[PDB]
């Protein structure tokens, strides 16, 4: 019954990883720890505590201790990168609980600064009685980054909407985020502005119409 | 090897039932029995139930309890997992996994996973709004253009550039789903300047579910 694990957990080359996962008293339970690589199905790593299934690196060993198991994936590789998730069999409602998972993020790549383009309503989106804001987000580490947006210089919270970062053909992140707008409002303000935070760094682009 | 092949995509609309395969190879099906695994889009596992190959007994947890039909068959050594009244909280993508009786208790074995996008918007085509890069740029360097593919709810739409002719610079955003459950991306290409009236930048934004073939060139601003 609920078993928790701490989000998120970073990690260099050469290292180990002792991700946790904790629920209450877990005496010598039947651990069991899945990798899940992003797109893909999770694949079991650990089972039993400590054994491995046959194909696994053996790197990755288990240890259940008295109220927390932890997983020591040795010689941390970046082929490693992953959101790992623990379970065991619940007898109290004879359910499968599974944690909460740990996204590890293996490091070795130097922060990186987003480009931050804009993109101003179509001359052919106003005659289609809309106007839209276009903001992209590419070429930047950290897989975090925060969007805020401003009309003029006036702060603004409406009709903005922003998907979650993605890893490219690069393997640096990216994102996109719209804002609908209505005309009278897009000609009334002077201009519109990308203002992007990543890691505490932000950058603008400005347009101004035609 | 024994591997776990489901079907593919499903796309319902909230209110209704989806039936989801999940098929097993090789040996006599009914030896060890498998799980389901329910995981919403960026959360975690969520443990769905059990059905056993041999005896078809059911074992479910307790948020679908009632909700889910498991079912199997012996002749084509399948299972079936059925959702019923769907709701728009239920999309996600649905896992089978087998644990084998005996080594262990985990799934060794698990499903390539099912996405069952939920929600009630119908089938509709994109508007295409060509974006104009910056207004100057006569004598400035390396400008962006792009198309904006806008409103349509399923959400394979592929953007191309002058027959696949156009390859560097080009970058495809993940689109984005807006808050009326409906999506909407755009596609940019950077290109140097110096080229803003010579060569000729058109995108295809197909859309095959509703055979919406559309073409829409973006030149510079006027």
């Amino acid at each position: 019954y609920v078993l928790t694990q701490p989000p998120s957990v970073s990690v260099a080359p050469g290292q180990t990883a002792r991700i946790t996962c904790g629920g209450n008293n877990i005496g010598s339970k039947s651990v069991h720890w899945y990798q899940q690589k992003p797109g893909q199905a999770p694949v079991l790593v650990v089972y039993d505590d400590s054994d491995r299934p046959s194909g696994i690196p053996e790197r990755f060993s288990g240890s259940n201790s008295g109220n927390t198991a932890t997983l020591i994936i040795s010689r941390v590789e970046a082929g490693d990168e992953a959101d790992y998730y623990c379970q065991v069999w619940d007898s109290s409602s004879v359910h499968y609980v599974f944690g909460t998972g740990t996204k590890l993020t293996v490091l070795g790549q130097p922060k990186a600064a987003p480009s931050v383009t804009l993109f101003p309503p179509s001359s052919e989106e106003l005659q289609a009685n809309k106007a839209t804001l276009v903001c992209l987000i590419s070429d930047f580490y950290p897989g975090a980054v925060t969007v805020a947006w401003k009309a003029d210089s006036s702060p603004v919270k409406a009709g903005v909407e922003t998907t979650t970062p993605s890893k490219q053909s690069n393997n640096k992140y990216a994102a996109s985020s719209y804002l609908s707008l209505t005309p009278e409002q897009w000609k009334s303000h002077r201009s519109y502005s990308c203002q992007v935070t990543h890691e505490g760094s932000t950058v603008e682009k400005t347009v101004a119409p035609t | 090897e024994v591997q776990l092949v489901q079907s593919g995509a499903e796309v319902k609309k909230p209110g209704s039932s989806v039936r989801v395969s999940c098929k097993v190879s090789g040996y006599t099906f009914t030896g060890y029995y498998m799980h389901w695994v329910r995981q919403a889009p960026g959360q975690g596992l969520e443990w769905m139930g059990i059905i056993n190959p041999s005896g078809g007994s059911t074992s479910y947890a307790q948020k679908f309890q009632g909700r889910v039909t498991m079912t199997r068959d012996t002749s084509t050594s399948t299972v079936y997992m059925e959702l019923s009244s769907l709701r728009s909280e239920d999309t996600a993508v649905y896992y089978c996994a087998t644990v084998r009786v005996g080594a262990s208790d985990a799934f060794d074995i698990w499903g390539q996973g099912t996405m069952v996008t939920v929600s009630s918007a119908s089938t509709k085509g994109p508007s295409v709004f060509p974006l104009a890069p910056s207004s100057k740029s006569t004598s400035g360097g390396t400008a962006a253009l792009g198309c904006l593919v806008k409103d349509y709810f399923p959400e394979p739409v592929t953007v191309s550039w002058n027959s696949g002719a156009l390859t560097s610079g080009v970058h495809t955003f993940p689109a984005v789903l807006q808050s009326s459950g409906l999506y909407s991306l755009s596609s940019v290409v950077t290109v140097p300047s110096s080229s803003l009236g010579t060569q000729t930048y058109i995108c295809n934004v197909n859309h095959k579910p509703s055979n919406t073939k559309v073409d829409k060139k973006v030149e510079p601003k006027s």
